[PDB]
């Protein structure tokens, strides 16, 4: 037996495991977990900008001005929009909203509106505008969508109703209008005096028209009538013209797009908490430097890449050998 | 493993060797102890650092789901959207998982190669001045003090210097 | 020369080939084919549940009740639906079917209906209901879609036609109705007496209406007239109201969704055979434990994963060396 | 191959060795014959079994085409649906084919590594008691009966036991 | 010291670099660039067949026959269609074109039309057909889309207008028609005498109808009126029937599909040059044997595979060592 | 590298060796010079040619973007179409880039393996008729003229022929 030199490798107390193609559950001296699995369970400001919390209101309830949504009558810039799965406060007067999903999609790239009084209500001097319904009641009295005007007979007459607006606002403007489809003809005559009425809307590109439909339907919010809403984006310097002999639900306001950018509607039942994040999911906010996460596919902000994986651990060291 | 050193002819690792992935254990009259090979450790470290960065960087152009809604009369469109977003999700989950498995395999084999190459470097320097025991160790046919051990570790062993003492010892 | 020990490896008679990146057509001692390429060429029961074989009928011919489809008037639960590419028996009275592809898509997750007599024909006492056409003839006499009612003048009058149904059935219910668009005004007056007629339909969510169009068109099945069908899914506890002064094609029945699950419409010219499978393709049934197949992309049941590959063979053994 | 043994310095395979992938052929006064190495064969078997399971399991989250129909006024939508379903089909066909090619390569090289490592284990045990012929065989400098052959095969060869007989034979 | 033999490897003057997983910027003795990054910056003939250069015309301007597009009145087979982002010459009389994007998509698989005079203008003996507008003026005089007929009052009468065409042409035929939506009722009476008019169109499968809408709109090309165009593909041996008491914009021609195949509309502001290619991009033509390119995703012809990569270099030789 | 030869124990390449990837340098009384190993070079060439063809061919079933247009009321559909075409683009860019990186790694290691295997073949033929210097060279214990050098290069070296001259030289 003589002097010796031996060649060898590191071992330690690590119990970190990795998988390979050939072998599973291999213990290694060093490893790097590249998958974020945690979140704070909260809805937060995104880079210090809070979301728009609709609460019990839908997108339609907000923009039309359902009186249960009055807290939303003027809202500042947002980073994302929180909407419940089945918001209670939408179309208080029942009906429909044409191309509603398209409108929601637009909202994904809008971060602020300026509401502009495009067709002030007091300028309809030839028609009654104090029209409302118990279905949109406020303090036990009939009322109506705050942003809209229900034109009805004045002094037993309904002259041809004309309004127009040139978009001088400096940005594209979202404008909504409706047509009332009555339950019966007593309703039609009491409200509009006229029969065989029409609602016409025209811009440089839109020529969308309507004849109201009178017809018995099951009651929704107590009413068999319906209001069918439609919308358009009015380009800068273009004009919208409304024309009607009955059944027009006119906008009083338009929503000028005042800020654009990546946003989104998050479906959540939760409420905003006093917290800050760069990456928001519907389950909660992520704060990580890791490249992947498995929290939720629908994220907003500066986020890691979502994968379905339960684990992603890269070996960096060598097989840890007893 | 592929290169036969780690958990191979070098049957176990060293808890005693704390400051590197690969290195040496020496034994003479002056005493004994451990020492990491800094060159080989550093080369491996650089490679591994490059590896992790590469796996991450290749999956930065990865699909994102973008929230959209559909009417009750757009069920085909909704299904198409769902199949697409799920489809890319499954592709990228596959890419991430596979990449990590394949590269983990190669990472373990890389360290195995590194150990074997270090062994062979020492072997090829010591030549027949030592006995190759078969366990990662070389037993010297001469006395090899700390200075001698240090020369082996930094690849400056003097074969001719000990040749005569070794041949005499080896040949009896 | 002295005693010897030699190290070596297995070889055998295998001619199994595999490919690699570096080399092609390599012979190996052992290999595993992971691709199923075979099927039984038959359409079969799926886990003992037979498909719905439409034969020469389309989905529309079935649900409307084209008299050539009478074998389908009551059908039990199915596992998939077989439909030909161009079924002969569809709209016997020519016309159109609004959102037809959407309806077919619904059928992908429906496994059974219960047909319910929602608006019994004998309750239209103010109108003739024995209306039919030679295009839907039965035994050489004019007839009509079995599930539908063609309301016409009675005693030279057509009073306002009203019917309604509350869905108390316990599940959502598919309901179809139509509007007749006549060829000419002699037709309109002979059938409906009235002119400037309408068909209105309303639920809690649908308000879909129609004015019939009179107009010359090329003959289809001998007729220049058309019937335009529409459909809705009536929710549990909701009511549908029909209202008309002419041209309504009323449903007599609704189809309650009685079983839900993964199904599908398979396009095939073939017929069901007495065989059983867990995995059906339009080309034939698959019976395999292999993870991949290349038979057809459109499969129903518990199937391997489809790839376009002509071969997938994994080496398991070593290079087979002479 | 990568490790130089299979179809390499060990030029051919053995039809005579039926119960394993790797093993031995011995030749002495008592006679000759074949025998598989059970340990190395089993280790490889376990690896390969794990490999096949992994390739399969990684492609279980794979796209499925779902039958949908479109009107003559929905041709763009129909084309989108077709491009999507075809697109995922092509991705998964690529994934399956590539995976199998890459892993087949590594499978052949794995067996090559396994043969080389077994060879080297025996080599490192026998040392200079044998001549390394260059063809996978070691020719003994001593007589090595069945008991002796068995000790080599289960890694318990007594180098010292035969050392003197071998050195005497080797040195003439 | 004695005779020697040494084993070694090639080195050379190569400075070609490649990347690996473990290392970047590795110099190799030999390498293969597999990515084409160059193009000739020109729009060219594709296999000797020139594109259809619309110039300032849109697809609509061409097919309707805007008088600014007269060079396109008869065009030979094309290999792709060049259209500007915002062509000036489209609907000279302002309006809309229903399912326009669907029509453009059809054009992706059409390589030639034969324009067929299906409803010769001189056969409308009961109506004026010399109707036109300053918005479509030619030589300072009112004119109109060359392929269309604006039917108006003759001798203060507008009798019921009927035309029909049986497609005996031997292929499917694209047919366009329109409805005029006037600005006001003076316009309607001066042009059509009649009020409460209609435009009806019917084939074996299409029953599409219209009532014109009179309504004030902002001026486009000086006009508040609009023309709304629609189209259909008339199958072989099928008949189209037009019927109107006012406001019909009739086709005089149909476009028989005379050649089918892979084509496409390329969006470009450029002009065709005297050059030839097998692979055209909007940026310029590609001439390569390399399997990948990174020039542009939207290519026409026999092209390499597009990737976003800035580099794809495969090592073929070994590490080049000093 | 993985096999320890290239930029390894064989520390540098040869500008002098122009007609192959791997080969020899000989030195005797008749003079010196370079020569490529044709067999090993050709085997590698065939492999590499197969490799490039495979990487290309596996990405021939690759997604193509097809130009479609959408109305201002079809923004969701337009976005779906864009996300899809971009999504496949990103998948195929990933596939191409990754494949090239992984295969480049294996290409360099393949050449390294080829050099090591050629070295070992020569080593196993020359045996103890030469000294293994540790730098890719074997120094002969006998005189080895051009004919002798040629026999080594085409694998027909006569170990027994030079055995006695070598043992005598080696043993003093
Ligand atoms: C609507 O208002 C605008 C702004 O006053 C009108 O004026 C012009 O339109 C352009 C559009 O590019 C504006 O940017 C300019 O401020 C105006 N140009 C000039 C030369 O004054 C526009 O005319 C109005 N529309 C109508 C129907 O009168
Ligand atoms: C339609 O029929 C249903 C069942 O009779 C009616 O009754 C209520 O509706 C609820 C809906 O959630 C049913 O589940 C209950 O059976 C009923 N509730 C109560 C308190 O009796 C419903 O009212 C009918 N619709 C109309 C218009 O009368
Ligand atoms: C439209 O024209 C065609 C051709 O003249 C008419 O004639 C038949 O239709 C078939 C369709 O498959 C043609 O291919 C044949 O040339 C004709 N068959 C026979 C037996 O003559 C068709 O009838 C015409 N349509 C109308 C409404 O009359
Ligand atoms: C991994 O190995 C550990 C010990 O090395 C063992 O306890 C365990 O069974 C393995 N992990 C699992 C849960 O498969
Ligand atoms: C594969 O190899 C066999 C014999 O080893 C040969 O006959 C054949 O040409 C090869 N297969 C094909 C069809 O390429
Ligand atoms: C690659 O290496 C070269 C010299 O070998 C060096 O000049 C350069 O920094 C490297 N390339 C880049 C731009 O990273």
């Amino acid at each position: 037996p003589g002097d010796q030199i031996c060649i060898g490798y590191h071992a330690n107390n690590s119990t970190e495991k990795v998988d390979t193609i050939l072998e599973r559950n291999v213990t290694v001296t060093h490893a790097k977990d590249i998958l974020e699995k945690t979140h704070n369970g909260k809805l937060c400001k995104l880079n210090g900008i809070p979301p728009l919390e609709l609460g019990d209101c839908s997108i339609a309830g907000w923009l039309l001005g359902n009186p249960e949504c009055d807290r939303l009558l003027s809202v500042p810039e947002w980073s994302y929009i929180m909407e419940k799965e089945n918001p209670r406060d939408g179309l208080c007067y029942p009906g429909s909203f044409n191309d509603y999903e398209e409108l929601k999609h637009l909202l994904s790239s809008v971060k602020h509106f300026e509401k502009v009084k495009i067709l002030p209500k007091d300028r309809w001097t030839q028609h009654t505008t104090t029209g409302g319904s118990r279905a949109c009641a406020v303090s036990g009295n009939p009322s109506f969508f705050r942003n809209m005007v229900w034109l009805t007979e004045k002094g037993s007459n309904y002259p041809v109703a004309k309004g127009s607006y040139n978009n001088t606002s400096g940005e594209q403007m979202l404008i909504i209008w409706g047509v009332h489809h009555p339950n019966d003809e007593t309703e039609q005559r009491t409200l509009y005096q006229n029969v065989g009425t029409y609602v016409s809307v025209g811009t440089s590109t839109l020529n969308k028209r309507s004849t109201p439909e009178i017809a018995t339907r099951p009651k929704v919010n107590g009413l068999g009538g319906r209001m069918e809403f439609s919308w358009t984006l009015l380009d800068m310097w273009d004009t919208i013209n409304f024309e009607s002999t009955g059944n027009l639900i006119a906008p009083e306001y338009g929503f000028k797009i005042s800020k654009r950018g990546s946003s989104g509607i998050m479906k959540t039942e939760g409420t905003l908490e006093n917290c800050e994040t760069k990456c928001q999911t519907p389950l909660g906010a992520i704060n990580t430097t890791l490249p992947f996460h498995n929290v939720h596919p629908l994220t907003i902000g500066e986020c890691p890449k979502y994968v379905k994986s339960e684990k992603l651990v890269l070996a960096t060291g060598l097989r840890n050998v007893p | 493993g592929l290169f036969g050193a780690i958990a191979g002819f070098i049957e176990g690792g060293w808890q005693g060797m704390v400051d590197g992935w690969y290195g040496y254990h020496h034994s003479n009259d002056q005493g004994s102890g451990y020492a990491a090979d800094k060159e080989s450790t550093q080369k491996a470290f650089d490679g591994i650092t490059n590896k992790v960065n590469s796996v991450i960087e290749k999956m930065n152009t990865q699909f994102e789901a973008v929230g959209k809604e559909f009417s009750n009369l757009e069920r085909r469109l909704e299904n198409l959207n769902k199949k697409m977003e799920d489809g890319f999700l499954d592709v990228w989950t596959y890419n991430a998982e596979l990449l990590v498995l394949m590269e983990n395999e190669r990472t373990l084999d890389f360290h195995d190669s590194n150990v074997k190459n270090l062994y062979d470097k020492v072997r090829m320097q010591l030549r027949d001045n030592v006995k190759e025991l078969g366990n990662g160790c070389f037993e010297f046919y001469h006395k090899c003090d700390d200075e001698c051990m240090n020369s082996v570790k930094n690849g400056t062993y003097d074969y001719p210097k000990y040749e005569e003492e070794s041949k005499l010892n080896r040949n009896e």
